[PDB]
């Protein structure tokens, strides 16, 4: 056992009646002194280092020709003029053993924390010396934070794409679906994490070129999908990771389900294909009433409308589809749908609940496209316009595929430094260059979407720890406060840097004239409600930094329909899974799991503590699964109606509770404006 | 007043191997020496054999002369534990660590050895005197069993408690003690039926009756010595292990009701370190907030 | 080359009572006619007499008899669900529709009934004529096994069946559907070990079994005739129920390897909703011609 | 049960010791008063006929539009002059239920055998009255059968594919993966078997761009397409059949094997895609001499020498590959992998063996391409270039993917009526025709073979029926040379054809000049060795009928070399399972499995006698299985000298007989000049 490993266990060991966390400290210290500074690769100047990585390909040259020599020495100066230190050893841990570049024999340490900070903020500035000592000013305090495609492989030759949440529209042919399972692998390989619309797709047991019953329905494409993923495995490094998301009204909704029961057969089980349901508001309706409802066949609808079942609005289409003798369609109990999807919640935490009303009364690009679904994470919710993928040597009419940027501001770090508009707009601004820098060439409608919409996903983090460590419950009326104020500043900022940007470029996303910023009805809540904070606690917080009142939302909402938006959407909050260790943040605007984690590396034990527990605030990093979820529904609500995506928004529930709980849990988030539900972890 | 109790202990401990995931054992067996992998082999082989005779033949053929529908429930569920589940496991464990050359070999051995085929005539022999309707022969067996279940499976159990206890080979260990807690209330179930029809006889019978018991016991036990010396002595724990099966004879004897035999000694600290969800419907108060 | 498939399907299928509330139930079987209630009443302890004789001789006996350590284990996994899942469940149902007195009376009705005794006895008459080392008569309890699991239940499940494609006795008829799915999987498996003693016999051999099948169909087919108009005809469904009837005994053929008897027919659609050759090494010069 | 079914049944009443043969006869005549006519749909004229199937989507309108309905009418007259009758019960059967048209509901039959007869000639001809006349004579003596497809599907708006089998080049990409997979799906979907090369892909644990042990070998893509075919299943009436073909030099020819183990895991089993595997004279070679053998992995031996492994000839690269450190191979048992494989063949009958230097060694566009794998029945054996498919956005560099149109000639038919000349010239002109009217617009490389190579496949059935309804044992010399002479004439008339349409349409097949034909190396055995029968009785069967000689074949040769050849390949002897009951034949040129068939249809059993089985040939249809195989793989190799493509050569073997026996039999195939060798059916 490592001596550091062993300073890291000595943390259980209560001195006093109390936990040793101080001692993870002397761990990190260990860390560096034992492992990390022995196995790093040194060299004489930071000339030969960067010759070394440009010649062996592992950094490119394009990015670094930018800038002269001097220059990047400047920016690798300011990143190491901090001295960063990792407070806690499961930082440094996870940073050396997953973003820090290595050797290709993967057995010494090329990059520090510095080193791939500088070389990162000098990726994002595309040859300002200024702003890449900006960026790496904003890293090296960890106000902000790429996602870990963006931090693990900016600026190296030997990468993936930099962004990993794609989501495909599938269209009800064989000839689309076949191009679906193509670009879902070669997204796949890309590194990214692949979400299918199968809401599309006709259901089982209808026609194909008017023979009956010939249909294998969206589970045989679930079955293609699935295989696809799972040989698409990022080169035997991760497992393939793909999510399939279909309308609650389609008809194969059931065995759509039936695919993550453990009864479910060989045949009908997908393992490696997380699902997703999206649940319109007429559902919801239906199964309040305890009327039955009926799920419809979509091909059935198409040919009667000329429209696919889930590119209408099914609240005004619903008793239309009933009552239409040429729409075919089963009886189901709405509840016992409801049910069953608490069960399968229970059991396996599937499928994702996406409340398709809840996305669309506040979706700014209504115009573009309705929101069908989400993405693997259950937190990117934009317009996507499926796309028809004729014969061979016939032209393709490319649609829209959403493929958002992540990046993740740290609320702790960002509200210590007072620096929440200029952080919300350089990380506007690294989110922009990676969405103009990516450039797919097997995924059609993901680049055109990308060129068209230029939709970033900047999230935050460390919510819980900020609210921990500065003595408020999540749960109090407080921390929803400061979750208002906090996220009205940051959709403030990030419109404000989004016009600012269209006002340089001169270009706003396409279709943007149609959307709510045009018409200015987006700022209809902001230039009539007034988002201080109403507690004293919390403004004492925000002390220091400008609070956007309604005059100064009035004044932005002048300059958007000025000048425009360049970004069709801003904002999505991601789970942030390994980013957040790095970081010393709890992961997203979750609550904690648990106060201390014990992982097992190898074969040896370790753990990581929450970021600023001490025996002081021990009380206030309550864990997730004592917490009540309604209260936790409140505060991912007082969030999302700041942000325009989406937010990966984990249940965390008791083994005591019941299915009733969870449907409970469920229907108040229904009720509260909550947009997506991620997973339902079992305690 | 107790078979109930019973059908929800055993039920609600169901488990299946695959629960277990085995690959993290596989560096622990590599560091064992030849001699240390070959009597866990054999070990567990050993315990396979009983577990198959015990689901095959030993579990059904009581369950078949033992009156209640619901006692006749619990004895079905023991006998599918034991050959659908614990002998099963062994298997998995086998699968992952040993290649099939060595899987063959060991099987090969437990058919060709003297002490595991004497123990399997011995034990086998008395489930098959069994005579309808003769409580006499049908106590022998049942005796016969507790004696499987709580002494003979503990010369094998031994050992992957003794790694569990050093945190080697873990994942084989949580199977073992899943089959551990098994055969326990195994144990305790036939031999509170035993003690049924020894409570019906006559003070004479009785006598008889507790002869035949530890006269069994004795010879199983002496067997039980040589097996235990043939497995232990090239891996220098057959003494330890001694003293292991002579504390659990005497948890065999207390399950039939009997005074302990063997006196008290001090068992190895490091092998006793060894040891859907709920639906409601929705009211229509739910929707509504 | 199927057993350890079927082993898989098995226990993954595995289920308990506690896991479906029954309470919910008198909601909707209130709202029944006398008629329906004493249909599905006689119905239900035609399914439980039935399903206790499985569980307590016919599963176990084949188990007994068959070779081969997995089959055993298998069979064991099925007569555990009998006895321990399957029985619990029936009682369950029973105790939440009706009250102690009436349940006492209708297992009377139908302990004396001439329809259910016939079916029952012709069954059991069969399993208690197997003879050790006689695969003959192995085959014809595997035989009646199959027409239990695959055909004799199906004039019972209809009712249930029928009910849980209205809405109506959903919590029972969610129970008596998984029950369904097991008796499903136990006929198609003992239909693979009775196709294994067929295929092992002469030419003039398979023939006289194939007579003693049909034979034997036919038989149980008559009786289920009466059988059903005796218990539908007051509901109305025995037509109905005669085509289910049917439909299942051509699926319990099949099972067996045998052709479909009756010809295709469609079922109500309330129901609908409702449900090596030896390797011998190149010697060389076989290269060479 | 029916009185056709209960005269059918009487067959197997024996009275006086013997079969009641002639009863079969009744139950033609019962099936036919009781059933065929009262279920036919009878029109006023024939004009009311084709007017309501033309108006209802039976028929395709073109087709009967190049001829005004007096030219129909005669066609149709002349169909129904012979006054076919069937002289089975079994032949009308199959006929009336898987090749007659009926209705939407399928409620009434639309098709008698002369209507589908003269609706498949008069789509053969393309306008041509006395052609139409000619191709309905010829299918209405039964001397020629179109294929399944062809038969089915020839003049019908709701048909499918005339094409039976698809062969696909798979290149060692992601790109190329997805589209061998999307056109797998689409040549599916139009009910032909796929068959695809999977030796081109790299081997498990290569390097995908510099990442080693990062591919899942040819069994990922073997699952890929395993789930490909089972979810185009042709509208799920007729399972998806799919074969992969492996050469075994390849490193995965193990795991590929391991495919079809019946206690592979089902990560590894694939259940609905058959296995091939292509062995060159090398490996046999090595084998033979008990060296140890290697097998390579592909992407090292590209990455060396620029080609791949299965693109060069093994038998003279071999050594450089093993003597070549930058090559990457494993060290195998040649014999151990031959018994593997005639293990696997006793267990399942799978792979598929192609001797690739048998067919190589008489192939005679190598030119263009070796043959490299076989298609799904293991009887096409034709040259295909790989098809490079790019990004997307890019040009793809679209091969060669082979495919023909089959027809079989019945010997017997063909024989009695002294037309092998006619009947090889008329079955060549349709295939040519379904070849021009085969248009595919989903598979390129399909589509451009078609276009380019003008392959065809004629077949031949009813050999054994032939040869036993004369008197003459299958396995006897007799046998042999009357195959030799049959098939030498056919070949020649083919090849005659060929030239004639060539010559009339100023075309040849594409790169013909670099063929064997165009040099006149492929008739050097032809103008050297005479193919006259050498026994009288062969001699006496071939009587009123020129039989050519070397100076007939001389003359063919100069035609050829003045004029070329229309078709690169135009033999190959397909299984014709079902069409050959039809045609009241034995299945191909394979001996008869059984003398009476007792097959289950619905509930009823039936039993189907040889065709012409009586008491004094009863010897003489001697079963397959009581056959030397030895002597069946002489009249196998006897036919195949003939055959410029492949036979689907079944083994049949008794239980008693040992996988050493099944070796000896490979290896005494691979000596005869066996191509390919399709089954391993075991009594
Ligand atoms: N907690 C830590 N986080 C990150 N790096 C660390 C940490 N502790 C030590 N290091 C690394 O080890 C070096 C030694 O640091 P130490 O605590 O011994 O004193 P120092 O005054 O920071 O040293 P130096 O002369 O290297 O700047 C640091 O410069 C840094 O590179
Ligand atoms: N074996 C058969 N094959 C094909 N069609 C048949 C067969 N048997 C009967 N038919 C059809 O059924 C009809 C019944 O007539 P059948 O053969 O009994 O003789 P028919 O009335 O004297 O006239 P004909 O033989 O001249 O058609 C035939 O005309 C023919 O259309
Ligand atoms: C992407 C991917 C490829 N492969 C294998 C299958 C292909 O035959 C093979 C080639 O993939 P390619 O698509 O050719 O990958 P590449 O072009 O980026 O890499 P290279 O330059 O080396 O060609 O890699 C996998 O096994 N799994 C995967 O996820
Ligand atoms: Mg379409
Ligand atoms: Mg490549
Ligand atoms: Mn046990
Ligand atoms: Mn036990
Ligand atoms: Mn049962
Ligand atoms: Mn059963």
């Amino acid at each position: 056992v490592p001596k550091w490993i062993q300073l890291n266990n000595e943390i259980m060991i209560q001195k006093d009646g109390k936990f040793q966390f101080d001692k993870d400290k002397e761990a990190v210290h260990s860390y560096f002194v034992d492992y990390i500074n022995q196995n790093t690769v040194f060299f004489h100047n930071l000339k030969e280092k960067l010759d070394y990585l440009v010649e062996n390909q592992y950094y490119e040259e394009e990015f670094l020709s930018l800038y002269s020599f001097e220059d990047i020495k400047e920016v690798f100066k300011t990143a190491y003029a901090k001295k960063f230190r990792f407070p806690s050893f499961m930082s440094a841990f996870k940073f050396y053993n997953d973003y820090a570049l290595k050797t290709n024999d993967k057995k010494k340490i090329l990059e520090r924390y510095e080193d791939r900070i500088s070389i990162v903020a000098l990726f994002f500035a595309n040859g300002d010396t200024e702003k890449a000592k900006e960026y790496v000013n904003l890293m090296i305090n960890q106000e902000y934070q790429p996602s870990t495609p963006t931090f693990l492989n900016a600026g190296r030759k030997r990468r993936g794409e930099l962004v990993s949440c794609f989501l495909l529209e599938v269209n009800d042919s064989l000839n689309d679906i076949s191009r679906a399972i193509d670009i879902s692998m070669q997204l796949s390989k890309l590194g990214g994490g692949v979400s299918l619309n199968l809401s599309k797709l006709r259901a089982k047991g209808e026609a194909i070129k008017d023979v009956e019953n010939a249909t294998k329905g969206v589970v045989g494409v679930m079955k293609l999908l699935d295989n696809a993923f799972r040989y698409a495995d990022q080169m035997g490094q991760r497992q393939g990771s793909g999510a399939a998301y279909l309308n609650i009204f389609h008809r194969d909704i059931n065995d759509f389900l039936d695919t993550k029961k453990i009864s479910a057969d060989e045949d009908v089980r997908v393992k490696t294909l997380s699902i997703g349901v999206v649940i319109p508001d007429k559902f919801v309706e239906l199964a309040r009433e305890d009327k039955a409802a009926y799920v419809f066949y979509p091909h059935t609808i198409y040919k009667e409308y000329g429209q696919h079942m889930d590119e209408m609005d099914m609240n005004e289409m619903y008793d239309k589809f009933v009552d239409n003798p040429r729409v075919k369609k089963e009886k189901i109990n709405p509840r016992k749908l409801l049910e069953k999807l608490a069960m399968l919640r229970s059991e396996s935490g599937y499928p994702y609940i996406m409340f398709q009303d809840n996305v669309n009364k506040v979706h700014a690009n209504n115009h573009i496209s309705k929101v069908k679904f989400s993405n693997l994470c259950s937190e990117v919710l934009q317009a996507s316009q499926v796309s028809s993928y004729t014969d061979y040597d016939e032209e393709d009419e490319i649609g829209l595929d959403i493929s958002c940027n992540l990046g993740s501001l740290n609320i702790l770090n960002v509200m210590e430094h007072k620096s929440i508009e200029k952080t919300v707009k350089l990380a506007t601004d690294s989110l922009t260059h990676v969405s103009e820098t990516t450039d797919i060439r097997n995924a059609p409608a993901v680049r055109r979407a990308n060129k068209a919409m230029k939709s970033i996903g900047l999230g935050a983090m460390n919510l819980h720890g900020y609210l921990a460590q500065n003595g408020i419950a999540y749960e109090s009326p407080e921390a929803r406060d400061f979750a208002n104020t906090f996220f009205m500043m940051v959709n403030f900022y990030s419109i404000q840097r989004s016009a600012e940007i269209a006002k340089e470029k001169g270009e706003t996303f396409d279709q943007y004239e149609g959307s709510t910023y045009a018409t200015g009805e987006y700022f209809d809540k902001y230039v009539s409600t007034d988002f201080s904070p109403k507690y004293e606690k919390i403004a004492n917080l925000f002390e220091g930094m400008h609070i956007p009142t309604t005059e100064d939302w009035k004044k932005l909402k002048a300059f958007v329909a000025e000048h425009g938006m360049y970004h069709s959407y801003r904002l999505c909050i991601a789970p942030t899974g390994s980013i957040s260790y790095v970081q010393s943040s709890t992961a997203s605007v979750m609550p904690i799991m648990e106060r201390i984690e014990e992982r097992t590396y190898g074969n040896s034990k370790t753990y990581y503590p929450m970021p600023g527990l001490a025996s002081n605030n021990w009380f206030f990093y309550k864990e997730a699964y004592d917490m009540d979820m309604f209260k936790v529904v409140d505060m991912i609500a007082t969030i999302q109606q700041h942000i325009d995506q989406g937010i990966s928004f984990t249940l965390f529930l008791k083994d005591t509770m019941t299915t009733r709980d969870l449907n409970r849990i469920d229907l108040y988030a229904h009720h509260r404006g909550i947009k997506t539900i991620y997973y339902a972890r079992t305690k | 007043d107790f078979t109930q109790m019973f059908y929800n202990q055993n039920v609600k401990q169901f488990w299946l191997p695959e629960e277990i995931a085995l690959n993290g054992d596989l560096l622990t067996w590599k560091y064992l020496g030849k001699n240390e992998q070959d009597t866990y082999m054999k070990v567990l082989a050993g315990l396979t054999l009983l577990d198959t005779e015990q689901g095959n033949t030993g579990m059904p053929i009581v369950a078949e002369h033992v009156d209640g529908h619901q006692r006749k429930a619990v004895l079905n569920f023991m006998a599918m534990m034991e050959n659908a589940v614990h002998a099963k496991s062994y298997s998995n464990i086998f699968m992952t660590l040993a290649p099939t050359e060595t899987i063959n070999e060991v099987f090969e051995w437990v058919k060709q050895n003297k002490y595991l085929q004497k123990k399997a005539q011995m034990i086998v022999g008395l489930y098959k005197a069994i005579q309808k309707d003769d409580e006499i022969s049908l106590f022998k067996a049942m005796v016969a069993s507790v004696y499987l279940e709580s002494f003979l499976f503990y010369s094998g159990f031994y050992y992957p408690l003794y790694f569990y206890g050093q945190g080697k080979l873990m994942q084989s260990g949580e199977i073992i003690n899943l089959i551990l807690r098994d055969e326990a209330i195994h144990g305790v179930y036939v031999g509170l039926l035993a003690q049924e029809i020894y409570n019906k006889q006559t003070e004479e019978k009785k006598a008889e009756l507790r002869e035949f018991a530890i006269d069994l016991l004795n010879q199983l036990y002496e067997n039980e010595l040589e097996y235990t010396e043939d497995l232990y002595d090239q891996v220098g724990l057959s003494h330890d292990v001694k003293k292991f099966i002579r504390y659990n004879a005497n948890k065999a004897l207390m399950n039939l009701g009997f005074d302990p035999y063997f006196e008290e000694e001090d068992i190895n600290p490091i092998v006793l370190n060894g040891l859907k969800a709920t639906v409601e419907p929705l009211k229509d108060d739910d929707f509504y907030f």
